């Protein structure tokens, strides 16, 4: 009798297993679409990355010197330099160097300035630090 | 609806009220409101409430705000009608300035009269040769109309 | 846009200082110091050709609360014989002046004013015999 | 004898899938902290994103981001349109009061803004585009 009582403990503890392994099976698939909502929020997240380092880099960059503008100066043709960089230019040749209009003039850009100022302002000290020592030793240029 | 100026401003003035100064957007025109502006400390208006109306027309900013007061006042630089002698409601007029600059000049006013503007009422006369006349008349002026 | 009745009365205030076309009609403050702008001097010179010729007409013209939304109130002072003016009282009957009876918010008193002269013209009132020079209802 | 070893077995093996389902529940947590920071992350590129937008790049003449930016002698910049209105009043800058002797179209302003508002609303966006028809319908 405690034969079939064995054996009917054995088939509870079957059951069980089967039980767990069915709860195992339904965690799995809950992380599986936790990774799938994870992914997908960090697919949403580069855009935005992708933009910040096309803003940093290709509108806020000056091409002569591949530093943020310092003292933005923006010209007849729409283009924009620093204004160390574009009067040493000047001395040489009196083209746009991105365009290669001839230049008929130059005018500073507080907007630009203090638009760069902020943006800069939320980046890594070093980037922060190596702004002010270019913009001090063009200055001791001046 | 409003260009996005006056909708900043119109909200800023019942978030941010002026100090001395009530302005209310009319009921039927959303570029039309009744301000109240106290009398200035030290003022002979000091004590009086005046009733001003301001109105921004179609081409704001690009155009100054139009002011008059709505309350008689004796003041150099404010006619019979309440038509405001302010240079930047007119000459010095840019869309920088904005409606609470106004405002707070017109305060400025009542507080340093401008006798000596050419332009200026018939009440500027007492106002330069009988200065303290002028005062309490205005202090007169301002208790019979001011005070309700 | 609209502009606010007493900011619109201030445009009609300069506009009738500075004085219009022929300056055959013309308008102005009745009381210098009303801040409220409301009563109004009208004048009207009578037209050539007709029984009005010669003659200068006062009205009173009063801009309520609700102007130019709504017309004004229009009487003559001067007396005068005209389709759509008490005969006794110089009372202009909005219903029988076109500019009142359809008015609209583009008017001004110097709208009012031009009609009336120009009413003045019709065939029904240039030859309406007319009440001695220079009288006025009460 | 023999089923009672086969129980004892079956109980380690019962012993064994729950290590393994706790081990399963401390790596869904996980997974949901790095989801949350991932969220806290996507939450704070908006807010530098609408650094640039409300304080600097506006027009002080009509308070919205500049449309075809241009910039002044005096280096004050203003929307084409506003800026091209106020001339037909005064010749002078609205913020300094400066004679206006240049004007001039900055191309790097204008990149600037478009390729940031592309990152934000439906309806901020389209209210541009709006704003651009608008003024294109006046010129
Ligand atoms: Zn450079
Ligand atoms: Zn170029
Ligand atoms: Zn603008
Ligand atoms: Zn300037």
């Amino acid at each position: 009798p405690e034969f079939q009582e064995h054996w009917a403990l054995m088939e509870e503890l079957n059951r069980s297993k089967k039980d767990f392994e069915a709860i195992i099976q339904a965690k799995n698939k809950e992380l599986e679409q936790t990774k799938e909502e994870k992914e997908k929020m960090q697919a949403q997240k580069e855009e935005v990355l992708s933009h910040m380092n096309d803003v940093l880099e290709n509108e806020l960059q000056c091409i002569i010197c591949s530093e943020y503008f310092i003292e933005a100066v923006t010209l007849n043709c729409a283009h924009s330099f620093c204004s160390y960089c574009i009067n040493e230019w000047m001395k040489r040749k009196i083209e746009c160097p991105i365009c290669r209009k001839d230049i008929k003039s130059k005018t500073y850009s507080l907007v630009l300035d203090n638009c760069i100022n902020k943006m800069v302002n939320n980046l890594s000290s070093e980037v922060k630090e190596r702004r002010i020592v270019l913009i001090r030793e063009r200055k001791a240029k001046r | 609806g409003l260009p996005r100026r006056i909708i900043k401003e119109t909200q800023r003035l019942l978030a941010e009220p002026v100090p001395g100064i009530k302005a209310e957007p009319d009921e039927s025109n959303a570029r039309y409101f009744h301000v109240v502006i106290a009398g200035p400390q030290d003022s002979p208006f000091e004590g009086g409430t005046f009733k001003l109306e301001l109105f921004l027309p179609e081409e704001y900013p690009m155009a100054a705000p139009k002011v008059r007061f709505m309350t008689k006042i004796y003041h150099p630089n404010v006619d019979k009608l309440g038509r405001i002698c302010l240079d930047i409601l007119k000459d010095k007029w840019s869309p920088a300035l904005q409606i609470r600059t106004v405002l707070l000049s017109i305060q400025a006013l009542l507080s340093a009269p401008n006798p000596d503007d050419p332009l200026a009422n018939d009440v500027a006369e007492q106002w330069k040769t009988n200065e303290a006349q002028a005062i309490e008349t205005a202090r007169a002026w301002t208790r019979l109309y001011a005070m309700n | 846009v609209k502009v606010p009745r007493n900011f619109r009365l201030l445009e009609e205030l300069e506009e009738g200082q500075k004085g219009v076309g022929d300056g055959t009609v013309s308008w102005g403050l009745e009381d210098d110091e009303d801040m409220t702008l409301t009563r109004w001097t009208g004048m009207i010179i009578g037209p050539p050709r007709t029984n009005y010729e010669n003659r200068i007409y006062s009205l009173k013209v009063e801009c309520g609360p609700k102007y130019p939304e709504a017309p004004p109130s229009v009487r003559f002072v001067t007396k005068i014989n005209m389709n759509g003016i008490n005969n006794s009282s110089g009372m202009v009957d909005a219903r029988s002046i076109p500019v009142l009876a359809k008015w609209q918010n583009s008017y001004s008193i110097k709208v009012v004013l031009q009609e009336l002269r120009r009413l003045m013209m019709s065939k029904e009132n240039m030859k309406l015999p007319q009440p001695p020079e220079g009288q006025t209802y009460n």
